[PDB]
C-alpha cells in the first residue's frame, strides 16, 4: 500500500476491501434495529458506565447510546440524528433502508458490475419514487379526529398501547390550543415536566403551566384562587454597584443608617409591587403571584409575605414566554411603568410537594396558547419512555398540520412504491436497469420487518400483500394482528408526508456516497 | 562512565543517489494516493482524523491535509496542494499528479550521469513555452452572459460530488460571486471568504438549498415581547455594549452619606437610558450589537418596539454591514442617519429543527450573501461546502481573467505537440530532458481513461494523431463515455488562471526537489 | 450463553451468529482462489517461514500453504485434500461451488426462511444434476488423440502454454505404455525426477528408468551398452551375526586368518555374481549392471570393478518394482538360484554428473511398461510447477482411460446443468422451490470466474452463453480469447467424468452440513 510507505502506523483499505467494511457494518446496525420497528417490536435496556437504566427502542436513542466504534456506524448515526431533530419519527426506518440499499447492491457489484452504475439507477428510481409519493398522499383538511389516528400510530410504536390511548388525548389536544389562523406552531410553548406522583398511566394535560420550583417562604399561601400573575425580570435581591465603592462610617449609630440606606433601593422595588396590589381594588381575596426569573433575597420575601403576595424565584428563560401567553400579561424588565394592564389572570394557583421538591401549578386560563404535559412516571427509566414518546408524538402532529396531506400507513406506501418502479424499470434504457431493482427491493424491507417482528412469515406475507395490490387499486398494507393484507387508509393507520419524503432523500444520497468509497484509512498521527 | 568524543550527536547523514532517487519515490507515492480522484468518474475517499470526525471527500486538497507524513520531500508535496487551493479553486489534484510525473521522467536522466542543474535548466525553458502556448489556444469570454458562465462552473463541478445537482449548484455559485462583487474606490475586489458565508443546517433536502439575498445568523431575539416579523426594518449595527461595566481606571467611591449609595444605583440606570435615548432618535427597528445587552436596555427597546439581537459575532457584523448597507458604530451618542441600514427586506425569526435562526433577506442591493445549505447530515454538507468553495473561486478567476482553456486532456496534448516541434531546433544536451516534459504532460489524459476503464494504448495513439494537424487541436478525453469527443461540443472548459497555476507549480516543485542531494535530520531548535 | 457459565474461557457462536462465521469465511476463500481458475489465472508466490518460494496456483497447494487459522477454512481444506488425492484436478472448482452454495443460500435464510428448507432443495437438485451428467458424457473409445486434448486442458491451467505443448507429449505417451487389456494403470510405475540441466521446456520422456545415484567406484565404466540388469536385494556389505559373538585369537598370525575368514561369506555372494558374467558368453563387451538396493562395502566394489561390473547401491523400494518390469528380470533376494532367466537387458546404461551428483540412466528396452518423466527445470521453485502439473495431468488421463466416457469442457457442462434445473424447478411441489434456484445459480460460477479472469464482462457473457444454449442443442461454453460462446466438444476442451461427478457430491454434502451448524464453540480447557 502507498499509505503504509509514508506513514507506517496508518491502516488502509483498498477498493474491494473498503466496500466490505461499509456493507458488513451496515448489516450490523440493520440486524439490531430491525427487532424494534413498529408496535410489535422489542424493548431495549441501555445501561451506561454509571449504571442508569435507559429503557427505550427509538432508533435515535439506540444509535447514540450504543458501544460501537466504527466509521460506517458513525455516518448512519449522523443521518439518524437529523431525522429525529426536524420531524421526530422515521429514525428506525431510516437505518433499515440504508442497510438494504447496500445489501441489495452487494449482489450486483460483486457480480462484475461497477458501483457507479448502481448509483445511476438509484437516482432514476428516486425521481419516480418522489413523484409517486405526491400521488398517494391524502388530504383530510386537518380534522381533529384525523390527528388522533396520526398520533396513535407514532405512540403505539413506543409504548404498550395502554398509555397510547392516554397520551393521544394529551398530544392532540395540546397541539390544537397553541396557534390558529394558519400560523406555524412553536413546540417551545409546551413544557415537559417529570413527576413521580401516581403511576405511568396518569399523564394529564395541564392547560396552564407547571413550574418545578415553589415558594421559598413558609408564611406564603399554598393555594391561591383568582390570582394576578406579575411576570418580572428585575433583581429583587441585594446587588452591589458595578464600581467597587465600600461604605465609610464614623460612629456605630451611623453604621445602621448605611444598612438602612443600602436596602432603600431594594425596598423601592418592593413598594412598587405592594402598591400594585392596592390599586386593583384589594377589598377581596385578590391573590398575587410573582414568578420572578431573578432571585429574591429573604428580606424582600418576608416583606411580601406580610402583604399576602406569593413570590417565586430562579425561573427559566422560556418561562417568560410561556407564562406571558398563558396569563396574558407583559413580561417587564423594570418597574418604571407599572400598571394593571401588565397583570395576568388564573383561576387557581396551588403548590404540591413531592419529597422536599415543590411544584407550582397555574391552571384555569381562558385562552392559554401554552400548555404542559404532566408526566407522572414512577421510575426514572419510565420517565424517559414517555418523554421520548411525547416529543415523538408532538412532532408527528406538527407535521400533519403544517403539511396539508397525510401519507398512508405501514405497508400502503412502500409496497405500492416498489411496484411502481418495476413498470418504469425498462424506461431507463441503459446499464442502470439493475439499479432500479436494487432500490425497489430495498423499499420492501418495511413490510418484511413488520411481518417478522409480529411473528409471521417474511416471504409468505409479501406474496399476499403484493397480490392484493396488483389485483386492485387500493393501497393495501400489513396487519400486525392477523397477517392478512389490510388497507391502512381505512383501519386508521397513517404516517407523515415529510417523513417518507426525507426517507427517500436522506437514504439515497448516503447510499450513493458510501458505495463510491474505496480508500478508508486512518492518518494524522 | 566516560562519554564517547563524537561530533553532531544524534543526527543522520544521507547523500548521493539515495536522496536524489529517494525524493522521487516519495513524490510518486503521493501521486498514487490521489490518482483515482481526478476525472469525473472519481470516487470518494473516507478519512479519519484524530479529533474524532470523518472526512469523506474526493477533492485532492482535503485528502492531503489529513495525511501526516514523516518524509521531508513528502511534506513539500502537501504544501503544493495547499498553494493551489488558496490561489484557485479547482487547481490542486492535477498538480500533484503532474509534479509526480515530471519527477518520474527526471529520475531517468539522473541515471544517465546528467547533472540536476541541466534538467532544471531544461525545465525552465519548457515552463516558459507552456505559458505562451496556453495564451494562443485560449478564447475570450463574455462575462456579461449568464448562460456562458454556467457552462464554466459546470465543468468544475462535474468532477465533484455536486454533479448530480448541476442545475442548482451552478445557479448558487454564480449568484454568490456576483453579489459580493464590491467596488468602493477604483479597485475591483471579490471576497468570497469573509462575505460569502456558507451556513449548513442538518435536515431537509439538498434541492431546497438556495442562496439567500442577505445574511442569516443562529441567534434568537433577546426578549419575547419583541417582534419576530418586520417587513421593512431600519437596522442599526452597534459594536459597544449597552450595559454598565467597570471603566479602565482605578475608580473607587467613598460613600459617607446615606443618599450617596442610592444615587449611584440610579446613575447606573440613567446611563443606560441616556444611550437608549440616543439610538431611538433615528427611529430604528432592529438593534444588533456584538456585546451584552442588560435588562434595563431591553426595557427601553420593548416599549419603543425594537427587536434586539444580543451576541452576534464580529465576522457576522461585517457581513450584514455590506448586505443592509449599514455602518458598524461603537458609540450610541455618535449615531448618524447614514449609519442606519435601510433597504433591508423581510426580517423573520424562523425555526429550523428546534433552533431559531434570524433571517435578514430580500435586500435591494446586497454586497454580501449567505448560502443556506440543507442536507442529510453534517457529513455530506461539509462535502457540498467544500465543493461550493471550489465552485465560487473558479467563477472569481473568470471575472478577473476572462480566458478559457480546453480542458479534459485537450489542454495537455496541445502543448505536448508544441514542445515536441519546438525541441527540433535545440541541438544540444538539453534536448532530451526537454522532450520528457511533453511526455510528462500526457499523464492527465492518461488518468481520465484509467478511472473510467477505457483502453490506454488504443486511445493515446488516436489522440496524439489528432494533434498532428493544426486545424482542430482541441480534442480531449470524454471522461463520461470513454471515447474522443471534441471539447467544442461537450462544453468542458477550464479557466486560464487554473491552467497557468497548474503548470507553474508542477515545474517549480520539480525544481526544488531535484536540487536536494543531502538531508540532515536530528537537530533541535529554539 | 450456557457454555459461558460452565467454562468462562470458552467462546461460542449462536444460531444467527455461527451462520455468519461460516459464510463470510467461505467468501474469503472464494475471493482468493478465484484468481487462478483456468488458463488465464495468475500465479501465486507462496513464501514459508524459511524463505523458500513455492510458486504455484493449484487449489490444493494454495489452501494448505496459507497462513489462516479458521474452523470453516479447515473444513474446505479437507474436502480439497481428497480432490487432489484420488482424481487430481478439480480442486479450484471445488471451493468455488462451496463459496456459492453458502452465498446464494444466505439470500433466503436471512429473508425469513429456515436453513433446513434450503438443504432439502439441494438433494432434489443433486438428483437431477446427477442424471443430467450421464446424458452429456461422450464415449470416444479412449483414442490416443482424444487423450491429448484431455491432457492439454489440465496442463494449460498450470503453465503458460509453451510447456503445455511439451508436457502433453510426456504425459500421454507415458500413460499408454504401462498397462493394456483393461488393466488398472498403476501410477507408481512412473518416476518423477527433478534435474537442473537445460531449461523448463526440455522435459523429455525416458522410456526406461532414471536413477538418482551413480557408481560408487572410480574404476567402473560410465557408459555401458548392451547391459544385463541384475536386480538384487542382498546386502553385500559386511554384516555380523545376530548373536553377539566377537573373535578370539592367540597369535598375530591367527589374526590375519580371521580377517580373511570373516569376509568369506561376503565374497561367496560376490563369487556368485562374477560367475554369472562368465556364463552369459562373455567373449564380447557384455556389460553388467547391478542396482543392489542394499549397501555394498568397498571391498566388494573393488572386486566387481576388476571384472568389469557396474554396481550401484542404496536403491529405492519401488526401484525393485519399476526396473523389474522394465528389464524383464526377477528381483532376487538370494544368490542360491542364480540363472540367466532372472537377468534383464538394456541397450544403453550411462551416467551423468550434475554438480557432484550422478544420475544413472537406463534406456532402450523392448516393452518396458515403466517410464520416467525427466523434469529439468532451471530453478528450484520451477521444479514444483512442473511436478504439480505432471501429477495433475497424469491423474487426468488415468481417469479418462478407466472411465469409458469423456465430459465436455469449460461452460459446456455447468451452463447446461443450470438450465436443466430451471425447467425442473416446479417439479418439487413444496417449500424447496428456492433450493433448486440456489443450486442452479451456484453452478454458474464456473462460466462467471472464467469470464472474469480473462478480462471480459461477467453478466454480459452469461447472457450470450445461455442464449446459444436455449436456442440450440449444442453444449456451448466459454471462450477465453474472444468472449463469444463456443462449443467445447469441437475446439478440443474436455474434462473428466469423475471430477464433475464428485463436484456435485462432495460440495453438496459439505454445504448441507455447514448450513445446519449453529453452535460453533471452543471448549476443552
Ligand atoms: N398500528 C400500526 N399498524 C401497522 N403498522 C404500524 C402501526 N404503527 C406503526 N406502524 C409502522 O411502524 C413503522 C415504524 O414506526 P415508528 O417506530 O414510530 O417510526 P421509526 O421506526 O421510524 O422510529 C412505520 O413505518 C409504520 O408503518
Ligand atoms: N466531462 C469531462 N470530460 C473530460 N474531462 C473532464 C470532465 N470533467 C472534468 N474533467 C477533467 O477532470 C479534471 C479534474 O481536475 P481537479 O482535480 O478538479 O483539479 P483541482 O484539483 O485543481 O480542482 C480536470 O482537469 C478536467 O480536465
Ligand atoms: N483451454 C481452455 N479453454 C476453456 N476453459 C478451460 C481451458 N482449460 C481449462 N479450462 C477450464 O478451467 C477450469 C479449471 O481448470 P483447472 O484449474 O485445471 O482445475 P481446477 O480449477 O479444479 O484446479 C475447468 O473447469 C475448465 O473448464
Amino acid at each position: 500500500a502507498a499509505v503504509k510507505t509514508l506513514n507506517p502506523k496508518a491502516e488502509v483499505a483498498r477498493a474491494q476491501a473498503a466496500l466490505a467494511v461499509n456493507i458488513s457494518a451496515a448489516r450490523g446496525l440493520q440486524d439490531v434495529l430491525r427487532t424494534n420497528l413498529g408496535p410489535k417490536g422489542t424493548m431495549k435496556m441501555l445501561v451506561s458506565g454509571a449504571g442508569d437504566i435507559k429503557l427505550t427502542k427509538d432508533g435515535n436513542v439506540l444509535l447514540h447510546e450504543m458501544q460501537i466504534q466504527h466509521p460506517t456506524a458513525s455516518l448512519i448515526a449522523k443521518v439518524a440524528t437529523a431525522q429525529d431533530d426536524i420531524t421526530g419519527d422515521g429514525t428506525t426506518s431510516n437505518v433499515l433502508i440504508i442497510g438494504e440499499l447496500l445489501k441489495q447492491a452487494d449482489l450486483y457489484i460483486s457480480e462484475g458490475l461497477h458501483p457507479r452504475i448502481i448509483t445511476e439507477g438509484f437516482e432514476a428510481a428516486k425521481e419516480k419514487a418522489l413523484q409517486f409519493l405526491e400521488e398517494v398522499k391524502v388530504s383530510r383538511e386537518m380534522d381533529r379526529e384525523t390527528l388522533i389516528d396520526v398520533a396513535r400510530t407514532s405512540l403505539r410504536t413506543k409504548v404498550h398501547a395502554e398509555l397510547a390511548d392516554v397520551l393521544t388525548e394529551a398530544v392532540v389536544d395540546s397541539i390544537l390550543a397553541i396557534k390558529k389562523q394558519d400560523e406555524p406552531i412553536d413546540l417551545f410553548m409546551i413544557e415537559i415536566m417529570e413527576m413521580k406522583h401516581k403511576s405511568e398511566t396518569d399523564t394529564s394535560l395541564i392547560r396552564g403551566l407547571v413550574l418545578d420550583h415553589g415558594a421559598r417562604h413558609p408564611d406564603m399561601k399554598k393555594r391561591v384562587e383568582d390570582a394576578y400573575i406579575l411576570t418580572c425580570n428585575v433583581s429583587l435581591e441585594y446587588e452591589k454597584t458595578e464600581v467597587n465603592s465600600g461604605f465609610f462610617y464614623k460612629s456605630a449609630e451611623e453604621r445602621e443608617k448605611l444598612v438602612k440606606a443600602e436596602r432603600k433601593f431594594i425596598e423601592d422595588r418592593v413598594k412598587k409591587i405592594i402598591e400594585l396590589k392596592r390599586k386593583v381594588c384589594g377589598d377581596s381575596d385578590k391573590g398575587f403571584v410573582v414568578i420572578n426569573q431573578k432571585g429574591i433575597d429573604p428580606f424582600s420575601l418576608d416583606a411580601l409575605s406580610k402583604e399576602g403576595i406569593v413570590a417565586l424565584r430562579r425561573a427559566k428563560r422560556r418561562n417568560m414566554e410561556r407564562l406571558t401567553l398563558a396569563c396574558g400579561g407583559v413580561a417587564l424588565n423594570s418597574f418604571d411603568d407599572l400598571s394593571p394592564d401588565c397583570l395576568g389572570h388564573a383561576g387557581l394557583v396551588y403548590e404540591y410537594t413531592l419529597g422536599e421538591e415543590k411544584f407550582t401549578f397555574i391552571e384555569k386560563c381562558n385562552n392559554p396558547r401554552s400548555v404542559t404535559l404532566l408526566i407522572k412516571g414512577p421510575n426514572k427509566h419510565t420517565l424517559t419512555q414517555i418523554k421520548d414518546a411525547v416529543r415523538d408524538g408532538l412532532r408527528a402532529v406538527k407535521n400533519a398540520i403544517d403539511d396539508g396531506c397525510v401519507v398512508p400507513g405501514a405497508g400502503a406506501v412502500e409496497v405500492a412504491m416498489a411496484e411502481a418502479l418495476i413498470k418504469h424499470k425498462p424506461s431507463v434504457k441503459g446499464r442502470a436497469q439493475l439499479g432500479v431493482q436494487a432500490f425497489a427491493d430495498a423499499l420492501l424491507i418495511i413490510p418484511k420487518v413488520l411481518a417478522q417482528n409480529s411473528g409471521f412469515d417474511l416471504q409468505e406475507t409479501l406474496v399476499k400483500i403484493q397480490a392484493e395490490h396488483s389485483e386492485s387499486g387500493q393501497l393495501v398494507g400489513v396487519d400486525l394482528n392477523t397477517g392478512e393484507p389490510m388497507v391502512a387508509a381505512e383501519v386508521g393507520v397513517w404516517d407523515n408526508y415529510c417523513v417518507k419524503k426525507q426517507l427517500l432523500h436522506s437514504c439515497t444520497v448516503i447510499a450513493t456516497n458510501i458505495l463510491l468509497v474505496d480508500e478508508i484509512m486512518r492518518a494524522g498521527m | 562512565h566516560r562519554p564517547v568524543l563524537v561530533l553532531s550527536q544524534n543526527t543522520k547523514r544521507e547523500s548521493g543517489r539515495k536522496v536524489q532517487s529517494g525524493n522521487i519515490n516519495a513524490a510518486k507515492t503521493i501521486a498514487d494516493i490521489i490518482r483515482t480522484c481526478l476525472g469525473p468518474k472519481s470516487m470518494m475517499k473516507m478519512l479519519l482524523d484524530p479529533m474524532g470526525g470523518i472526512v469523506m471527500t474526493n477533492d485532492g486538497n482535503a485528502i492531503l491535509r489529513e495525511i501526516q507524513v514523516q518524509h521531508p520531500a513528502a511534506k513539500s508535496m502537501i504544501e503544493i496542494s495547499r498553494t493551489q487551493d488558496e490561489e484557485v479553486g479547482d487547481g490542486t489534484t492535477s498538480v500533484i499528479i503532474l509534479a509526480g510525473e515530471m519527477l518520474s521522467v527526471a529520475e531517468h536522466f539522473l541515471e544517465q550521469q546528467m547533472h540536476p542543474t541541466v534538467v532544471i535548466s531544461a525545465y525552465r525553458k519548457a515552463l516558459d513555452d507552456m505559458i505562451s502556448t496556453l495564451k494562443k489556444i485560449s478564447i475570450p469570454v463574455d462575462i456579461s452572459d449568464s448562460d456562458m458562465m454556467l457552462n464554466i462552473i459546470n465543468s468544475s463541478i462535474t468532477t465533484k460530488a455536486i454533479s448530480r445537482w448541476s442545475s442548482l449548484a451552478c445557479n448558487i455559485a454564480l449568484d454568490a460571486v456576483k453579489m459580493v462583487q464590491f467596488e468602493e474606490n477604483g479597485r475591483k475586489e471579490i471576497d468570497i471568504k469573509k462575505y460569502a458565508r456558507v451556513e449548513k443546517i442538518p435536515g431537509g433536502i439538498i434541492e431546497d438549498s438556495c442562496v439567500l439575498r442577505g445574511v442569516m445568523i443562529n441567534k434568537d431575539v433577546t426578549h419575547p415581547r419583541m417582534r419576530r416579523y418586520i417587513k421593512n426594518p431600519r437596522i442599526v449595527l452597534l459594536d459597544s455594549s449597552l450595559e454598565y461595566k467597570k471603566g479602565e481606571s482605578q475608580t473607587d467611591i467613598e460613600i459617607t452619606r446615606e443618599e450617596d449609595f442610592t444615587r449611584i444605583l440610579q446613575m447606573e440606570e440613567e446611563y443606560i437610558q441616556q444611550l437608549c435615548e440616543d439610538i431611538i432618535q433615528l427611529k430604528p427597528d432592529v438593534v444588533i450589537t456584538e456585546k451584552g445587552i442588560s435588562d434595563l436596555a431591553q426595557h427601553y427597546l420593548m416599549r419603543a418596539n425594537i427587536t434586539a439581537i444580543r451576541r452576534v459575532r464580529k465576522t457576522d457584523n461585517n457581513r450584514i454591514a455590506r448586505a443592509c448597507g449599514a455602518r458598524i458604530v461603537s458609540r450610541p451618542e455618535e449615531l448618524r442617519e447614514d449609519d442606519v441600514g435601510t433597504g433591508a427586506g423581510l426580517l423573520e425569526i424562523k425555526k429550523i429543527g428546534d433552533e431559531y435562526f434570524t433571517f435578514i433577506t430580500d435586500c435591494k442591493d446586497p454586497k454580501a450573501c449567505t448560502i443556506l445549505l440543507r442536507g442529510a447530515s453534517k457529513e455530506i454538507l461539509s462535502e457540498v461546502e467544500r465543493n461550493l468553495q471550489d465552485a465560487m473561486q473558479v467563477c472569481r478567476n473568470v471575472l478577473l481573467d476572462p480566458q478559457l482553456v480546453p480542458g479534459g486532456g485537450a489542454s495537455e496534448m496541445a502543448v505536448a505537440h508544441a514542445l515536441t516541434e519546438k525541441s527540433k531546433a535545440m541541438t544540444g544536451v538539453e534536448q532530451w530532458p526537454y522532450r520528457a516534459v511533453a511526455q510528462a504532460l500526457e499523464v492527465i489524459p492518461r488518468t481520465l481513461i484509467q478511472n473510467c476503464g477505457a483502453s490506454t494504448i488504443r486511445l493515446l495513439t488516436s489522440l496524439r494523431a489528432k494533434h498532428t494537424q493544426e486545424n482542430c487541436e482541441t480534442w480531449g478525453v470524454n471522461g463520461e463515455t470513454g471515447t474522443l469527443v471534441d471539447m467544442k461540443e461537450l462544453g468542458i472548459w477550464e479557466p486560464l488562471a487554473v491552467k497557468l497555476q497548474t503548470y507553474k507549480t508542477a515545474v517549480e516543485t520539480a525544481v526544488l526537489l531535484l536540487r536536494i542531494d543531502d538531508i540532515v535530520s536530528g537537530h533541535k531548535k529554539k
